[PDB]
């Protein structure tokens, strides 16, 4: 008896179609961190069966990129303005760990 | 409380 094959970490490109997106982001450079000392932007809440939950967004995902804007080592307002437009779709690369 | 923003 043994542990199965499991994904330790990954980088996901996800497409979210939407009045809101269904996420709450937390953290950023200059804000109280979300996990450990990593000051990245993370997904802290996913609306139940919202457009982001249908996209596969998971709680704790780190925002690496939004609509081509690299949000690595970015400030909180930098990711909010990159996600507040969201006319109809947002494409974000995320870092998932376990 | 640690700076969450709803979207």
């Amino acid at each position: 008896l043994i542990e199965p094959a499991r994904i330790e970490e990954e980088e996901l490109t996800l497409t979210i179609l939407r009045g809101g997106l269904g996420i709450s982001i937390a953290g950023g450079k200059g804000s109280t961190p979300y996990k450990g000392d990593d000051e990245g932007i993370f997904i802290s809440r996913v609306s139940e069966e919202g457009p982001a939950a249908r996209a596969g967004v998971r709680v704790g995902d780190k925002l690496l990129e939004v609509n081509g804007v690299a949000l690595q080592g970015a400030e909180h307002h930098e990711a909010v303005e990159a996600l507040r437009g969201a006319g109809t779709a947002v494409q974000m690369r995320v870092w998932r760990e376990r | 409380h640690t700076n969450e923003t709803s979207l």
